[PDB]
RNA sequence: GAGCUGUACGUAAGCGUUGAUCCAGAGAUUUCCGAAUGGGGGAACCCACUAUCUUUAGUCGGAUAGUAUCCUUACGUGAAUACAUAGCGUGAGGAAGGCAGACCCAGGGAACUGAAACAUCUAAGUACCUGGAGGAAGAGAAAGAAAAAUCGAUUUCCUGAGUAGCGGCGAGCGAAACGGAAAGAGCCCAAACCAAGAAGCUUGCUUCUUGGGGUUGUAGGACACUCUAUACGGAGUUACAAAAGAAAGUUAUAAAUGAAGCGGUCUGGAAAGGCCCGCCAAAGACGGUAACAGCCCGGUAGUUGAAAUGGCUUUCCCUCCAGAGUGGAUCCUGAGUACGACGGAACACGUGAAAUUCCGUCGGAAUCCGGGAGGACCAUCUCCCAAGGCUAAAUACUCCCUAGUGACCGAUAGUGAACCAGUACCGUGAGGGAAAGGUGAAAAGCACCCCGGAAGGGGAGUGAAACAGUUCCUGAAACCGUGUGCCUA
RNA sequence: GUAUGAGUAGCGAAAGAAGGGUGAGAAUCCCUUCCACCGAAUAUCUAAGGUUUCCUGAGGAAGGCUCGUCCGCUCAGGGUUAGUCGGGACCUAAGCCGAGGCCGAUAGGCGUAGGCGAUGGACAACAGGUAGAGAUUCCUGUACCAGUGCUAAUUGUUUAAC
């Protein structure tokens, strides 16, 4: 449920590496901001990524 | 089975080979037949409500149905049997004399 | 379902002994209440019931050789009728 | 069975009631120890069952 | 088509040629628990409310139906707060849970071990957990493979080849195209434009919906004109639009018919065996029967059969349908996209001279005089047209049903389980987990007498056999006894 | 599966004796008398836990550390009765579940309204009898709690009994 409501990007896993190439597990998160938009004829607060926010949505 | 209660029987094999008798009972589940005067056994029976005195009772025992052949009511010899639907009923037919046993 | 609430009478020494005090012992199905038993008895037998007592019996463990099980559960009712009432023959 | 279908769906239930009374009396006699032939129980039970079958299938 | 009321004996009471028991198709009934759903709960229990009816003199009692939560939708009521929204109520649709310990797609993801230590690497994207499925899934109609010449959507198999490569260049990991086969099938959008309606008033305009038109690289389409065509013809519920109804045939789920030795004789408890004679065969499969049966029984080859229900195939019905050409003003051809930096992952490819694909974060195009690839990159050439979607077959697996097979086991074997076995038993629990087949052809399962309370014996009897007597075919060794030939204080 | 150790270790705290009986059989079962032991228990109730072990009639293979005619053992029949006792239909504590809600790769975690949950709060019956097995439950006397109908008087009607 912690994900963007437009272009629903969320966290994904991957590796953290050191010099000497030791490998460990980590995640990458999206920068979702809690913003008030019109999901219907009504406004509400939702998670929206900052990428989906630079052209098109109405705050 | 091929042999019914109330039929006439010729015994084809066994200790009583060559004898004839009548069917007193039939046991199709276990495939045996009871025939009068055939295969007599002696039972040692204690006194009981049935058989008040008890003793060595000489009675009959079943034999296998394959040791048996039907006797033609007219020709009087053991025959294999066929089946012919004559009228509204399927009847048994002697396969030597070509006649109806029933 | 009066004939379903009452199954059969109970015939033992204790029940036969109490037969003379206008008390009748019956086996009833395991879901019936006292009131249902009372009205079923009054409809089947045309008596006037004064009181009903009930009790429950568990099944007994039994064995008949390598196999063990239980007998049925039972619900037992004693019905006492009024002084000015007819009787049940048994 | 075919003669049951000749009844007017109201005498059918009178027959059912009479059969239920007979079955109860039979079980009373069996418990008391005064029932001579016990094969009547099956007959009465099957008769009631077929009454009910014919009533139900008439809807 | 003559017996039957199971294992399972027996007693009792009954039923069947006025056709039972039995076999196959289709119906009816189907307590309580369990997603469990009126509320609760320690599984199979407890306690209700609302309507209609019923019983009683009335409380008491009884019957039937409805009553969970969430999602979508229609209608109605309705706050702070004026309009309105949130909220609340009713109705209509849908979901929920299980599993075949298999097969496949996705999210997350070890360690032991190997490297003769060990950290990069390996094991291995394995085990495992979680979510979605389907009878298959996934992939799929070129921004492809290639290279003096071309091919023409995917998938699977054989080769290429342990090659080219990757790699503390160690241990190890390891392709692809060409070539040969199985199977084969192609299509719908978005956008230019047309027509209609509606909202904003961007105020005579844009922007929302519906319908038509149109989908491609020799560029294609809109747009202009010619020709034909509105069912003449064509297609269809497996993609290409979707829902029905008939008839014929075939098949599956019970069955019917079906040849030929009672042949003589020997042994025997019994003949299917030995010896001597016959016969059938589109039938000498298999099993049974007192010992080893083509001709005794059930059957087998061949030939027939279906009231009812299911499947499949054809035909009808039904339903739906514009496709060629010539032009090159103007217009359209998928944007926070492709790409780039940084950090990671997948590619046989460990950052490397690293193309190609994906994820997070920032920046960020062109648009036919356009864009991408050909293993850094530039120029030339060649091939192609991304950022929308659907698609059968060839491939994977077996909890099952039907018919069979085996130089597979034969009771310490074969399943843990040939026997009332996931049972007995052990453990708080998750869980662990046995032992145990054989009388006889037929119960003919020992009437009667004797010792003994019985158990157990000795006779008598049955049987071919009782030294086959209800842990019963055979009956080895250890081990325990009684008797005796030779030796021994 | 069967030996050796071996007829060996052991037979799990304690006072018994005699006379009658039963029986195929008696140190061990029944009866009588005398003796001995416990007695803030080794007595009487009652929660938990067990689940038919309870009563009667038969029995003596196995079980009982010996014996057994006996048994908590085997077989067949029986036995548990509530308006008032303890629990539910009444209440809540710790704790648990939890519509919407908040949070989070999945799975889920937390939590409001609400609801479950006694070890606690509230709540009406006593004394006798019962010889095979139940008793504040059955029966006999005498009660109480909550309700209902039917009678008989009283009283009230929308400035409104209740
Ligand atoms: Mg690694
Ligand atoms: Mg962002
Ligand atoms: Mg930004
Ligand atoms: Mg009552
Ligand atoms: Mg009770
Ligand atoms: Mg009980
Ligand atoms: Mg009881
Ligand atoms: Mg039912
Ligand atoms: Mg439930
Ligand atoms: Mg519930
Ligand atoms: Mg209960
Ligand atoms: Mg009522
Ligand atoms: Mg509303
Ligand atoms: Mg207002
Ligand atoms: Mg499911
Ligand atoms: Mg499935
Ligand atoms: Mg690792
Ligand atoms: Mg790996
Ligand atoms: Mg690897
Ligand atoms: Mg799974
Ligand atoms: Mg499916
Ligand atoms: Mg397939
Ligand atoms: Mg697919
Ligand atoms: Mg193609
Ligand atoms: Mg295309
Ligand atoms: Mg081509
Ligand atoms: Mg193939
Ligand atoms: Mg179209
Ligand atoms: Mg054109
Ligand atoms: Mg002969
Ligand atoms: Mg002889
Ligand atoms: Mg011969
Ligand atoms: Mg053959
Ligand atoms: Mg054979
Ligand atoms: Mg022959
Ligand atoms: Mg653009
Ligand atoms: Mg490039
Ligand atoms: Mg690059
Ligand atoms: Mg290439
Ligand atoms: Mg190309
Ligand atoms: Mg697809
Ligand atoms: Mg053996
Ligand atoms: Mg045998
Ligand atoms: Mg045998
Ligand atoms: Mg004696
Ligand atoms: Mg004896
Ligand atoms: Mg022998
Ligand atoms: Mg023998
Ligand atoms: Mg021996
Ligand atoms: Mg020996
Ligand atoms: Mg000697
Ligand atoms: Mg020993
Ligand atoms: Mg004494
Ligand atoms: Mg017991
Ligand atoms: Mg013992
Ligand atoms: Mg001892
Ligand atoms: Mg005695
Ligand atoms: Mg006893
Ligand atoms: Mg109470
Ligand atoms: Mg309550
Ligand atoms: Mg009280
Ligand atoms: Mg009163």
């Amino acid at each position: 449920a912690k994900e963007c409501v437009i272009t629903g990007r969320k966290s994904r896993s991957g590796n953290k590496r050191s010099h000497a190439m030791n490998s460990s597990k980590r995640t990458w998160k999206a920068n979702l901001q809690k913003v008030r938009i019109l999901v219907n004829g009504k406004p509400k607060k939702v998670w929206v990524s900052a990428r989906a926010l630079k052209s098109g949505k109405v705050e | 089975m091929h042999v019914k209660k109330g039929d006439k029987v010729k015994v084809i094999t066994g200790k009583d080979k060559g004898k004839s008798g009548k069917v007193l009972a039939a046991f199709p589940k276990k495939d045996r037949v009871l025939i009068e005067g055939i295969n007599m056994v002696k039972k040692h029976t204690k006194p009981s409500n049935i058989n008040p005195q008890g003793g060595i009772l000489n009675v009959e025992a079943p034999i296998h149905v394959s040791n048996v052949m039907l006797i033609d009511p007219k020709t009087g010899e053991p025959t294999r049997v066929g089946y012919e639907v004559k009228g509204d009923k399927k009847v048994r037919v002697a396969k030597k004399s070509g006649e109806v046993i029933d | 379902d009066a004939r379903d609430i009452i199954k059969r009478p109970v015939v033992t020494e204790e029940s036969t002994s109490i037969l003379d005090d206008k008390k009748y012992t019956f086996e009833v199905d395991t879901r019936a209440t006292k009131t249902q038993v009372k009205y079923a008895i009054e409809e089947i037998f045309d008596v006037k019931v004064a009181k009903v007592n009930v009790m429950n019996y568990k099944g007994k463990l039994k064995r008949m050789g390598r196999y063990a099980g239980y007998t049925n559960k039972r619900r037992k009712a004693i019905v006492t009728v009024t002084a000015d009432s007819k009787e049940i023959q048994f | 069975a075919n003669d049951i279908r000749d009844l007017s769906t109201t005498e059918i239930q009178d027959q059912e009631k009479a059969l239920k009374e007979e079955l109860f009396n039979l079980r009373f006699q069996l418990a008391t120890g005064q029932l001579e032939n016990t094969a009547r129980i099956r007959e009465v039970r099957k008769a009631i069952a077929r009454m009910k079958t014919i009533v139900r299938e008439r809807e």
